[PDB]
């Protein structure tokens, strides 16, 4: 079917700049305009520009004071987005979509990709500290002060799957990350049954395997 | 630039009729469309050129474009019906979407959260730092306020709170951290994490000499 694939997750400085790809497949790519559309955190849709993938025409919001460049690859079915000088406001979700045709007719996209994040910080690459959430049954682990994201977090080596809930990180004042993971068990357990928390932050080959206690 | 101006919130119970507004200057000389993105999704586009739906969207969905506003009408909501709405025209070159509109459903019955406090680690004291966490589940509708006190008075440094989260059981999980210095943990009688859902608080109580 129709389907658009953006690039992976990015992680850029302020004043950097980034290229987001979108591959499109299922239709033919030259008779369809792609559009660019960005999300911040809990907020609105907002839309960047289009390229029409035949004639390699754009047209751009002017919110973006021309940071934004768009381009196509015909052979390769991929657009192209390159936003340039980031600061921290452009820390987004970045969504390609389909037009209903090249952006010039109905006005309204179809098809949409599924996002790629990019995050935009000063913050520097940091392992996480894991403390103990200790029970009193519900018992836990704390993962501090890392960057960027992301960490998993599986309990006995994935041996443990419910009531575990492993909560979306809070990203500090301070720029760093911050997220718990949490199991409720039977009173009963506590003592004889191990818990161990196992995380992974992979961007600073941290493993770190935590045994919760009472 | 084009502003599309949309209610920021809709609550409905399950088979009422939730109805969704856009106003633009000169909407009417425009073709008004209509997505929808649920929790952590991409959008999908239920209604374009003001009343026309795409196949597989379900027929409820119904738009209409009239005096300067389009309407996202849902008749008979369901609980999958949840999700914010966006409305989307064109202006001056400029594809524009509307500020959107938060769909809460009311699928199940209202549940108060559990409240579980912990206090810092001995380790996480121990590398001179001080973390309480407050861990909040079981709860709905999935909308809810925290409050930190120290002794009696409100804390307005050092916390972060999650934004909800469904468990597996579709009810809310959320999260809030207080951090601190390990002396002004240990210099304080009691730190209280306080939820507040639906009108009524919970209250949950730590201390250092516990």
């Amino acid at each position: 079917q129709v389907q658009l694939v953006e690039s992976g997750a990015e992680v850029k400085k302020p004043g950097a700049s980034v290229k987001v790809s979108c591959k499109a497949s299922g239709y033919t790519f030259t008779n369809y305009a792609i559009h660019w559309v960005r999300q911040a955190p809990g907020q609105r849709l907002e839309w960047m520009g289009w390229i029409n993938a035949g004639r390699g025409n754009t047209k751009y919001s002017q919110k973006f004071q021309g940071r934004v460049t768009i381009t196509r690859d015909t052979s390769a079915s991929t657009a192209y987005m390159e936003l340039s000088s980031l600061r921290s406001e452009d820390a987004a979700v970045y969504f390609c979509a389909r037009d209903e045709s090249t952006g010039d007719y109905y006005y309204y996209m179809d098809v949409w990709g599924k996002g790629t994040t990019v995050t935009v910080s000063s913050a520097s690459t940091k392992g996480p500290s894991v403390f103990p959430l200790a029970p009193s049954a519900a018992l836990g682990c704390l993962v501090k002060d890392y960057f960027p994201e992301p960490v998993t977090v599986s309990w006995n080596s994935g041996a443990l799957t419910s009531g575990v809930h492993t909560f979306p990180a809070v990203l500090q004042s301070s720029g760093l990350y911050s997220l718990s993971s949490v199991v409720t068990v039977p009173s009963s357990s506590l003592g004889t049954q191990t818990y161990i928390c196992n995380v992974n932050h992979k961007p600073s080959n941290t493993k770190v395997d935590k045994k919760v206690e009472p | 630039s084009y502003e599309l101006t949309q209610p920021p919130s809709v609550s409905v119970s399950p088979g009422q009729t939730a109805s969704i507004t856009c106003s633009g200057d000169r909407l009417d000389d425009k073709y008004a469309s209509w997505y929808q993105q649920k929790a952590g999704q991409s959008p999908v586009l239920v209604i374009y050129q003001d009343n026309k739906r795409p196949s597989g969207i379900p027929e409820r969905f119904s738009g209409s474009n009239s005096g300067n506003t389009a309407t996202l009408t849902i008749s008979g909501t369901q609980a999958m019906d949840e999700a914010d709405y966006y409305c989307q025209a064109w202006d001056s070159d400029t594809y524009v979407f509307g500020t959107g509109t938060k769909v809460t459903v009311l699928g199940q019955p209202k549940a108060a959260p559990s409240v579980t406090l912990f206090p810092p680690s001995s380790e996480e004291l121990q590398a001179n730092k001080a973390t309480l966490v407050c861990l909040i589940s079981d709860f709905y509708p999935g909308a809810v306020t925290v409050a930190w006190k120290a002794d009696s008075s409100p804390v307005k440094a050092g916390v972060e709170t999650t934004t909800p989260s469904k468990q597996s059981n579709n009810k809310y999980a959320a999260s809030s951290y207080l951090s601190l210095t390990p002396e002004q943990w240990k210099s304080h009688k009691s730190y209280s994490c306080q939820v507040t859902h639906e009108g009524s608080t919970v209250e949950k109580t730590v201390a250092p000499t516990e």
